[PDB]
């Protein structure tokens, strides 16, 4: 469900 | 408002030297005919002829002759003109016999609004939420792949990152006559959103066009590049153009019903049902580009299934908590690349078709995330949006309701444009294929 | 208008120091004799002698003596002169005995207009549509192969692409005295079009010459290169100079006929039939260069067949939808490289010849695209325009109607010039040949 | 000569590992099917199938199946193979039913020779004079525009300029089985000519193909580029392939007649009359490329008019002073880019058609150089060769004699190929046009 | 036709 | 029909 | 003959 | 007509 929000770790 | 004498008065007073007679083609691009101020009276007399076949884009076959009918209420003077003032007027396209051109998107929206008024609905109140990305340019002035900042949702970086090219855009729009609600940083890095106050449908679409033009110009001024591409980068959030709609009958919101459990009238429910049934047919208009369907992928808040909810990860239709005169139906499929006139026209026509047939609203989707299998999805009757432009075009062709909204002339040319675009796209060999293959095989 | 005393008055008032006595040669190039203001009275007395053999171009064989007869109505002061004001006057060429020179293109157009007036047509109203390309220059100031922008038809570019230079040209032309109708971006990138209001034929040709000169100067000022080359690039649209014509008899449009189904009088139909009959003969004048016939290729809206229509891909003659006093016949063969005086003269002469012999108008071509075979084309009696300069020259020589329009002296020199040009072109070995061959053979 | 057992014997002895089954397409390009020595017996049994549609070039529409019938007399082993010996065989193309393919140029020449034998002429003795240019290469190995030397007619520069890649080519050809007559420096810098002894028509064409391949390979070995392009440079002499022909009937030269004033039999005069009558029709075959007609311009000894003489600047047909068994008719139109089989076939067919109808020989052209006007030329009945590929193609289509020589299948495909080539060429915008225009207009 | 029209893809 | 074959001119 | 004028092609 | 022959002066 969440992918673009977790971009901070990537 | 404005009148002919008023327009001449400001033109003389403001030292306006050049006037842009703006119109829009089927792809949403802003086209114009430049005019010296000495031709202002001729323009205001609805006597200017131009090709008119430029609406069809690159699939135009023969040159026509059509008249420009400027809308006096759309007059505005650009603030950056400085030395030689430049003004603009948004015009409707008319055939030489006097009837409006059937292929003009603004005329299409006006016709749909007229047939809405025939049912007693005075106006359609629309508030859009367009989002855009800011990219850094190179020495030659071309966009690079680097975002202007690395902020997050509602972040605040006053120096040069959080606001950046958002304060001056709002200031210029306010000077231009816009009613700005609020601005904030969007979820993805380098992504920003500016919201307007609600207006009537034609005014809302004109404001969307002007907003895109102004944002692009101001971003170019600061050595940046502004794009309304639905999905400029892989793995980050895309840009949407959520449209909030409410039908009005003499300053009365017909969507409101205090007695209803959700505060929704039967008219609003029929509207939502009509939009839901015709969603796949509308997808080719609200999501017109090939890149539009790279946004419609799970995990980035973009809708991927035809369903409605008051609270969900990404429903096709969302109902904001506001009630009373501000009860609205939010449709989240459109991206800023869509033509505002055509998108509003098809959404309104689908809603009116739902209202006319007393269509039954399906059950809302609860917090049940769509991790359920496809068998569960079609067991519960949850349709899915088209996976690419080809499916959307096929659904558009098969549809008899929103094809009538487009009309016979515009449908053929839009279909030709999109078929050519898809055919050029599908035969390309992309770098991804050369990365996966060319070594393994 | 102006008089001798008026001209002297402005010359003293405006501090004009230098005067250009402008004329045109057979190739359409603008030639001039520079004059100090102390010789203005001598010039206005029609007493200035010059070579006059410079009209023939590079095929001149002997030096002659000829007088310059300035036209007082053509007086104008250039705006960019700044420090030392420079003015211009357009002059007619007269033999020392007092008769006008038979080889002067302006005199040729005047003579054709006189023999038109002999039939009762007081004036010929002409509106041209010249298109041009803008190229970026290098450090040395030479045109590169890169366009100034990448816009499309009627595209909007408020930064410095489509407009900017275009706006400056329009502003300068307005000062000069040019009544500008409208300006816009053309289909091909870097291509622009500026339209003037309709004027009499001689004034229209003078305005075309002045417009070309002004556009070139202003483009050079901004570090750009403006060209009126018919086909500067392969695979993109060329530049045309569609000429709109209407015959007038005492401010009455003789082309108009309310009773006709198309609103076209028998005079207009005879005119169009005459133009269609002699089109192949006029091709050498309206399309004078070798590069002119690289534009006349299918798929880029340039006409390739001698036919007329009200709505088609690319008819030779198009009839705009406007009626009343604005009913017009648009001829689309000419390119901006053509001599305006000679082109207008031959077109008017062909139309008058059609009127005199009462030629029957062939049937218009429908939406039947010319994908039909050559057998179908010559079965329906659709002629084709010459494929290159040699065919056009042969047709010019064989023609007895428009060769009379040119006259005996100008025809021989034009034929010599074009024969030399074609002979120089045909013996060249181009890079395309060295690319195809030199390896395979 | 050779036999199957002989071929196998040399293949085993010479350690031949690879065999090229060579054939020719309609454009004269050498095509081949590579074969391992283990398939030599299968090849010699006429059992190898290939596409066969590759003869049509880039206009092939469907894949066919055709057999290769090697000619044992054409066996040769290339000298530069060194480590792994490579041999070649020239093959005829046969349909699967057993009949020869009608589109094979070698079969076309064989059929024309057969219908010549039907009139009693046992053989046609042909000696060609192909000329070529040598260009210096760059670091990447591509031909530059600089010639390898700056010698003149019959010049002598022993060091690296005069012979250079002419001694080695002659040596390799001699080792290959050629009978070389002489070699010398040609008109232009970097232009050389090597002459072979006379042979039968099929052998002559095979030798021409092999000679072109060998010259190209040897020139590439020395870091040079060899081209047979008819006119690689403007202002210098082109390359021709003058063909000397004589008809033989049982080792008797039927062109010889001691009693005649010029030593020419009536058969030879009829042959020359037939060649002159059909010259414009044969031009599309003997001068097949666009660049071929840049050579056919006055002042460089290439023929430009259809006439014959014993001593002139550039006659179409020249008769050498040799008599007896060496009386010959030299046709000077062909360039080395022509297909040898097709060129010899059409020339022989035209000559035989002249013989059959007993055409009257026109008067020879004396030392009257062609500075005479076109009126003088068509008053004396002197035709001119086509000015470009389009005229030659039209004459080819209109001709019923040499189109029969080509046959129905090959004519259509040759016409399609040349039409596509001309259409591609005619729409290009060359640098010469951008030099003349783009500044003056 | 539309040869120069489709130049945006080329 | 013939597109990849006409690549010699392109 | 009139060669000093033909320098534009040269 | 000698044109390519006179190339030594050109
Ligand atoms: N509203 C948000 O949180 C962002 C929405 C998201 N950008 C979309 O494309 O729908
Ligand atoms: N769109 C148009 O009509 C442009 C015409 C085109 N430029 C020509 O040369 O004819
Ligand atoms: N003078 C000669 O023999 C050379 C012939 C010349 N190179 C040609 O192409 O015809
Ligand atoms: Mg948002
Ligand atoms: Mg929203
Ligand atoms: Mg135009
Ligand atoms: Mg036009
Ligand atoms: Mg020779
Ligand atoms: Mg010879």
């Amino acid at each position: 469900l969440i992918q673009g929000e977790l971009s901070r770790f990537f | 408002s404005y009148t002919r004498e008023d327009i001449i008065r400001i033109a003389e007073e403001e030292n306006v030297r050049f006037i842009r007679l703006q119109f829009t083609d089927l792809l949403g691009t802003i086209k114009n005919v430049e005019i010296p101020v000495s031709q202002l009276e001729k323009a205001l007399d609805n006597k200017m002829m131009f090709d008119g076949s430029s609406i069809e884009g690159y699939v135009r076959i023969e040159e026509s002759d059509m008249y420009l009918y400027p809308d006096l209420d759309t007059w505005v003077v650009f603030p950056w003109v400085t030395s030689d003032r430049v003004a603009r007027l948004i015009c409707d396209i008319y055939k030489p016999d006097g009837s409006p051109f059937a292929g003009d998107p603004r005329g299409i929206l006006k016709r749909v609004l007229k047939e809405a008024e025939e049912l007693g609905y005075t106006s359609m109140n629309v508030g859009p939420e367009p989002e855009f990305f800011l990219f850094k340019t190179d020495e030659k002035g071309d966009p690079t792949t680097e975002l202007n900042d690395q902020g997050g949702y509602f972040d605040l970086a006053p120096m040069d990152l959080g606001e950046n090219c958002r304060r001056e855009i709002v200031l210029k729009l306010e000077e231009m006559g816009f009613e700005i609600e609020a601005s904030h940083h969007e979820v993805a890095p380098g992504q920003h959103e500016i919201d307007f106050k609600y207006a009537d449908a034609v005014k809302a679409a004109d404001q969307i066009q002007t907003f895109k033009l102004v944002v692009k110009t101001i971003a170019r001024q600061h050595g940046l590049h502004a794009t309304f591409m639905p999905k400029p980068l892989f793995g980050v959030n895309g840009s949407g153009m959520h449209c909030n709609q409410s039908l009005f009958k003499d300053n009365e919101n017909v969507f409101y019903d205090e007695t209803d459990e959700l505060g929704l009238s039967q008219t609003a429910r029929h509207y939502m049902a009509g939009i839901l049934k015709h969603a796949r047919a509308m997808a080719a208009i609200t999501n017109p580009t090939v890149n539009s369907y790279k946004r419609l992928v799970p995990g980035y808040e973009a809708p991927c299934y035809v369903a409605w909810s008051a609270s969900n990860r990404s429903p096709m239709i969302r109902i904001p908590a506001s009630r009373g005169l501000s009860t609205r139906v939010e449709v989240r499929n459109p991206d800023p690349a869509a033509n505002p006139y055509l998108a509003l026209a098809v959404m309104l026509r689908a809603g009116l078709d739902g209202i006319k047939r007393q269509m039954a609203l399906p059950a809302p989707i609860d917090r049940n995330i769509y991790v359920m299998s496809e068998e569960e999805r079609i067991e519960e009757g949850i349709p899915s949006l088209p996976a690419d432009l080809k499916e959307a075009l096929s659904e558009l062709i098969r549809s008899e309701v929103i094809s009538d909204a487009l009309g016979d002339h515009a449908l053929a040319y839009f279909y030709e444009l999109k078929e050519i675009e898809w055919d050029m796209y599908r035969t390309q060999v992309h770098q991804w294929e050369r990365d996966q293959y060319l070594t393994l095989y």
